[PDB]
């Protein structure tokens, strides 16, 4: 259980690091899908079975499909992206990487000073999640429907062709 | 007696290598996927052979790919018009090894009755042919007979099993001609049915 | 090394391996059986010469596709081009990995179940997308976008068609789903769920009549991987339909695996008959049917199923 | 589309499936070349020969 | 027997990686990709926190997070397609006409 | 329990042998045998509709497995959710968003 957690976390970290430094958009999206599968494995190792199932079903099965679809529609041949490699220049990324490293050290220092009895990994099913969802979290469900409706209306208004 | 391509040579055929070659030839001759290519009326007779009354599927030769990459057999079933000849050559070049060619009908054999300004006189002017079918059109069972002739020719050819080990030359069997094979039983014919009946 | 725990572990692993091998063999023999059954439906014989009754034909195409020259397009993305048939095979194979073929004969008794099936189908759309993109052919790319838009239009209600059966069982587990069918099979209460699941399962498997092509560049063994994965998906969809709507392995007299195999073979034959019988609708008609008819039908079926369940819980 | 159109179309699809299944229950129309020899009518235009007169000399 | 700090550290690492990808990339598509990495890392942090406390609240917050991620991906890709239609490039530095 | 760890081992072997079988099939196919347009926005719109309705589908997935525990109150809430879903679908169909042909 822990062994799967560490391997899946390492795979997610390495795949995301491959994502943010890659030039090909389809390869970057493939590495992102791999990282999402690894994060789903992390979810399954922690007992969040519904979260891992939705991580593959929706995040790696709908949202990344939309990203891949849009990349095909653009026909991205790396025009002025691969031919420049501006993010690979050390003078470009040395600043933001140092900033992200400083923020990571601050967050990790805050994390390490918290009480931790360990995660038991007892499986929390989708039945309990649905009980909470339509019990104490009813208005979250209905206003999330309104949020998805707003996203639908906005994306239809903007993404037409005429 | 064999013909080499990389020369009139002899049989190169360990006993396990011969068995592997026989297994590969059996699998290749029993799974022949033709390319769906329509040139003229001979194609109508070919797809007639594909239908229920003849059922060329019984020989495992019905899959009829629309892509040259997935096809193992090219049937030139029709006239090789001069505007269609580069198309035929390009589709043949897009095919992958091993590939075989059947000329179907007098047009594909030699130009047929169309010794005319706009017709290439036979497809073997520019692409190599394995089996020729005379006829205008050959009937569907003539196409099936040519398919069996191609199966016999495939069943004792020699090709490399792998591209990393061994001889990479292709050895094709120098068959006895069907004319000389059938001459004994054809000349002995004396009487035929009179053409006034059904 | 003699211990009952290790013996049970090895027995369960051996049962899973047997299930995997039988499913892959049944997919290849399903390609051969599609040729034979199309012959039966069309007043002919099909392949009946290579071996006894044509039974050795599949070995002949396997040998032919193995010893065909392996070819990749020159300006193609090699990794993605190789990766598409991997997905097309493995996705619905791993979807089969939850199917209970008999009491005590299952690979994984997961608590997610048909959620794992939905995971596998949502991953399986990438095979079509990757085959279209990586081939470096604009006809193949356009065909892949059309096919993937169709599969999204039917994947949008595949799970909602299963949700009536899930609601009746009260669980995502497949053993609980087939145990809730101990008295009446789910095809009777979830009939509209059954037909919507049938339409969605045929559409996401790229079967007739939902079949400028994204496979024209593939050849040799990758094309065979595409075909064998398609037939494995046919077997997986048929087995899932049997387990979710026709009691799984439950039956009066025959052994449970005999009942499961008979029902799966019947739905396999119905796949073949659907290909032989129906004409192909237009693309816009197919997608309008997916969005306007089937998805509201699944939603209304779920609502009525919940109303019946809560009314019957006194 | 109309509900009646959908129902009529569904019944039409069921009818097509039923007729193809009954076609499966029918007699095969295949002539099994080459095991079954092809019947040819006596004036069929196939291979050309040269014949002999009844005295045995060639007619040409 | 997995520490809560280890899961939070993994989520923080993924979050800062996504933010770095959002900053260093001139392409709008890679910016949207980094945004998706960031929101998925935050949702993973919520899942880790919910699994430590043995509550469904982490998975419920995950559900809300991915609903937001889906709708934001939809809107962002619509705006990216509009940008590609009206400018034929995805350079985000060129979209800078309002300043001062 | 021995049964669950046996099933975990069997599932792991299933995934490993399936992936390895497909990999070995590709390797054998490579080793054997000798050698020798602008996409419309409707594609994006359809994929976007799939994403949005798939998220609403996940909400209904969570509801469906716990229908008896939620009671009639959960039925009323899910009926409101499904009515909002269907109103959005009716709106999409009526404005020509879901019409492939113009
Ligand atoms: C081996 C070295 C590395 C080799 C290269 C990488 C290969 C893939 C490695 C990651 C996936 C497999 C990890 C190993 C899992 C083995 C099984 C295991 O550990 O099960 C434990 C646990 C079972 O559940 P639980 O009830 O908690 O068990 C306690 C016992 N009662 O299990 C769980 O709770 C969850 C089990 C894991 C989650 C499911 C599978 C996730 C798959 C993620 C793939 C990500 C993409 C990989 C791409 C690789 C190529 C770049
Ligand atoms: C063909 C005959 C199928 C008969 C059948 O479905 O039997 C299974 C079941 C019988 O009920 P059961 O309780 O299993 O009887 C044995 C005693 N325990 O029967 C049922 O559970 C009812 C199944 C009805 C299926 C109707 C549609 C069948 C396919 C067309
Ligand atoms: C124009 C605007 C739109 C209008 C609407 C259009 C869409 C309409 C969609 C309708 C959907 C109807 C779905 C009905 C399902 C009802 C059955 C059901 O869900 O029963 C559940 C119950 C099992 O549940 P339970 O008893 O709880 O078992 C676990 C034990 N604790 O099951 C049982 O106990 C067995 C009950 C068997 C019931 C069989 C009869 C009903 C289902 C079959 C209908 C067939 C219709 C045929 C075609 C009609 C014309 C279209
Ligand atoms: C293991 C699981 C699978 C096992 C196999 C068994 C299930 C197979 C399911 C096959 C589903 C095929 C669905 C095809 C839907 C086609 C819809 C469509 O686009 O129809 C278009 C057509 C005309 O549309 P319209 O807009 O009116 O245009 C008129 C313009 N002049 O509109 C019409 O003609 C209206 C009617 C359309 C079709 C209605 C649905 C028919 C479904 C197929 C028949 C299934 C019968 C049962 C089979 C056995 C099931 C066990
Ligand atoms: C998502 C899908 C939504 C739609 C389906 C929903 C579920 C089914 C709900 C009920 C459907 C009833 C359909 C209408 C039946 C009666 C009318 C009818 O058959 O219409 C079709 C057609 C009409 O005839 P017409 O085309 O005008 O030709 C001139 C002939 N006078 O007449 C004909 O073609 C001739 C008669 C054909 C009868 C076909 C069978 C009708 C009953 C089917 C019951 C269920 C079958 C399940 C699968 C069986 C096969 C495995
Ligand atoms: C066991 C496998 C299944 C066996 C059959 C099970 C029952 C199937 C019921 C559904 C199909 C019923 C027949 C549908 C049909 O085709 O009805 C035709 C009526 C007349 O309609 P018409 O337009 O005249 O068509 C003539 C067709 N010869
Ligand atoms: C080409 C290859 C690409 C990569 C393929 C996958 C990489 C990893 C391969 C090795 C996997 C090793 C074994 C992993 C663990 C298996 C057992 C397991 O998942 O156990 C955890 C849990 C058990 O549930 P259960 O025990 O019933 O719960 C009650 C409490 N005990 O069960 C669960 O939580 C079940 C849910 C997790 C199942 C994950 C299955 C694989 C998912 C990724 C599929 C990728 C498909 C190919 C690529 C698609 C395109 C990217
Ligand atoms: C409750 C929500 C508000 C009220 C909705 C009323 C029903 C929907 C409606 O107004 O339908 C009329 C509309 C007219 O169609 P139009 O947009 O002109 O043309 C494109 C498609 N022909 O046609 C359409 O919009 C096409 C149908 C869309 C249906 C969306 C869901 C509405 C609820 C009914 C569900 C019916 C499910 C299938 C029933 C048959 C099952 C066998
Ligand atoms: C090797 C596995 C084959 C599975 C089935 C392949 C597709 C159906 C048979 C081939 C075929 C195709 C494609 C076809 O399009 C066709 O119509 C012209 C035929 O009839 C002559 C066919 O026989
Ligand atoms: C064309 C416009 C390009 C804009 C690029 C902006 C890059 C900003 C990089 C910031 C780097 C900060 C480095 C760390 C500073 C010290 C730590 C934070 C403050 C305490
Ligand atoms: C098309 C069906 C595919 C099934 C794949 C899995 C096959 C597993 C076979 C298991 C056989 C034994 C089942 C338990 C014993 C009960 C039945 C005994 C008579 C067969
Ligand atoms: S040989 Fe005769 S039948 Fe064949 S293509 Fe030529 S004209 Fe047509």
């Amino acid at each position: 259980m822990e062994f799967a957690f560490y391997i899946c976390g390492l795979i997610a970290i390495l795949a995301t690091l491959r994502v943010i430094t890659h030039t090909n958009p389809v390869h970057a999206l493939l590495y992102l899908i791999i990282s999402l599968l690894a994060i789903s494995g992390v979810f399954f190792s922690l007992g969040a079975y519904f979260a891992g199932a939705l991580e593959i079903i929706v995040y790696a099965g709908a949202i990344m499909v939309l990203f891949v679809f849009v990349v095909m529609m653009l026909n991205l041949g790396g025009s002025e992206i691969e031919q420049e490699r501006q993010w690979l220049k050390p003078q470009v990324w040395i600043g933001p990487a140092i900033l992200s490293a400083i923020m990571l050290v601050v967050i990790v220092y805050a994390i390490l000073g918290v009480n931790d009895q360990g995660i038991d990994g007892t499986p929390i099913s989708a039945k309990a999640v649905g009980i909470t969802l339509f019990g104490p979290y009813v208005l979250a469900v209905e206003l999330a429907s309104m949020l998805l409706l707003a996203g639908l209306v906005v994306a239809f208004h903007v993404g037409r062709e005429e | 007696d064999y013909t080499l391509t990389r020369e009139i040579v002899t049989d190169p055929l360990n006993v396990f290598m011969g068995k592997l070659n026989d297994m590969v030839n059996w699998g290749r001759k029993n799974s022949i996927w033709p390319y769906n290519f329509g040139l003229s009326c001979c194609y109508v007779e070919m797809v007639t052979s594909f239908t229920a009354v003849h059922d060329v599927a019984r020989f495992g030769a019905e899959v009829l790919r629309a892509s040259p990459r997935q096809a193992d057999l090219m049937v030139v079933a029709g006239t090789c018009f001069t505007k269609m000849a580069p198309v035929i050559q390009r589709l043949y070049d897009q095919m992958l090894e091993p590939k075989w060619v059947i000329s179907m009908g007098a047009c594909a054999n030699s130009g047929g009755m169309y010794d005319i300004y706009s017709v290439v006189q036979g497809v073997d002017k520019f692409i190599p042919v394995d089996v020729y079918i005379p006829g205008c059109p050959p009937r569907p069972e003539a196409y099936m007979q040519a398919l069996m002739l191609l199966q016999e020719s495939i069943g004792k050819e020699r090709r490399p099993l792998s591209w990393v080990v061994g001889d990479q030359g292709v050895y094709r069997a120098n068959m006895q001609s069907e004319r000389e094979r059938k001459r004994g039983e054809r000349i002995a014919v004396t009487n035929l049915r009179t053409p006034d009946e059904i | 090394w003699i211990s009952p725990e290790l013996i049970e572990i090895l027995l369960t692993i051996l049962k899973a391996v047997v299930i995997l091998l039988v499913v892959v063999t049944c997919g290849a023999f399903m390609s051969f059986g599609e040729r034979r059954l199309l012959g039966l439906f069309q007043n002919r014989y099909g392949p009946n010469r290579v071996g006894w009754g044509g039974s050795l034909q599949l070995v002949a195409d396997m040998i032919k596709m193995f010893f065909k020259e392996d070819w990749i397009p020159k300006f193609s993305d090699r990794v993605i081009f190789t990766l598409a048939p991997m997905i097309a095979f493995t996705s619905l194979l791993l979807a089969f990995a939850i199917v209970p073929v008999s009491p005590g004969w299952v690979v994984a008794d997961l608590n997610i179940g048909i959620l794992f099936f939905l995971m596998m189908a949502g991953l399986a759309v990438y095979a079509v997308l990757f085959a279209g993109w990586s081939s470096n052919n604009k006809y193949s790319l356009l065909g892949a976008m059309r096919a993937s838009a169709q599969t999204l239009s039917y994947e949008v209600f595949l799970g909602l068609s299963l949700m009536g059966v899930v609601a009746q069982a009260g669980s995502f587990n497949m053993t609980d789903i087939v145990n809730s069918q101990a008295h009446v099979w789910n095809v009777i209460p979830q009939f509209f769920g059954f037909i919507t699941f049938a339409i969605a399962g045929v559409a996401v498997c790229h079967r007739h009549p939902f079949d400028d092509g994204y496979h024209i560049e593939y050849s040799g063994m990758k094309f065979g991987l595409f075909f064998v994965g398609e037939y494995i998906g046919i077997v997986t969809i048929s087995a899932l339909m049997v387990t979710l709507f026709f009691g799984g392995w439950q039956g009066p007299l025959l052994p449970p695996f005999i009942w499961f195999a008979l029902k799966t073979a019947f739905f396999m034959m119905m796949f073949i008959l659907i290909r032989a019988s129906l004409p192909r609708p237009r693309y816009d008609q197919v997608m309008s049917f997916g969005w306007k008819i089937c998805l509201p039908l699944t939603l209304i079926n779920l609502l009525v199923t919940a109303a019946v369940i809560l009314w019957q819980a006194q | 589309m109309t509900l009646k159109e959908l129902l009529v179309g569904f019944g039409t699809q069921v009818r097509s499936i039923w007729m193809i299944g009954l076609h499966a229950f029918a007699k095969r129309e295949t002539r099994m070349y080459p095991e079954e020899p092809v019947y040819l009518p006596p004036r069929y235009r196939g291979r050309i020969v040269l014949t002999r007169d009844p005295d045995g000399e060639e007619r040409c | 027997m997995i520490p809560l700090q280890h899961g939070l550290i993994l989520a923080a690492i993924l979050f800062v990686l996504g933010l770095t990808g959002l900053v260093i990339r001139r392409n709008l598509l890679f910016m949207l990709i980094g945004l998706e990495i960031m929101i998925n890392a935050s949702a993973l942090a919520f899942v880790v926190a919910g699994s430590y406390w043995g509550q469904t609240d982490g998975q419920v917050m995950y559900i809300l997070a991915i609903s937001l991620a889906a709708a934001e991906a939809s809107i962002g890709l619509a705006l990216l397609l509009q940008l590609h239609r009206r400018r034929q490039n995805l350079n985000i530095d060129s979209v800078s006409e309002m300043r001062g | 329990s021995t049964e669950v760890i046996a099933h975990h081992w069997a599932f792991a072997i299933f995934l490993i042998v399936a992936i390895g079988l497909c990999c070995l099939m590709l390797v054998g196919g490579w080793f054997l045998g000798g050698r020798a347009l602008r996409l419309s926005a409707k594609f994006y719109l359809v994929a976007m509709f799939f994403v949005i309705f798939d998220v609403e589908a996940l909400y209904l997935f969570a509801w469906s497995t716990s229908i008896r525990e939620s009671g009639w109150v959960g039925f009323v809430e899910a009926a409101i959710f499904i009515f909002v879903l269907l109103a959005g679908l009716v709106y999409l169909v009526r404005i020509g968003a879901l019409d492939w042909t113009p």
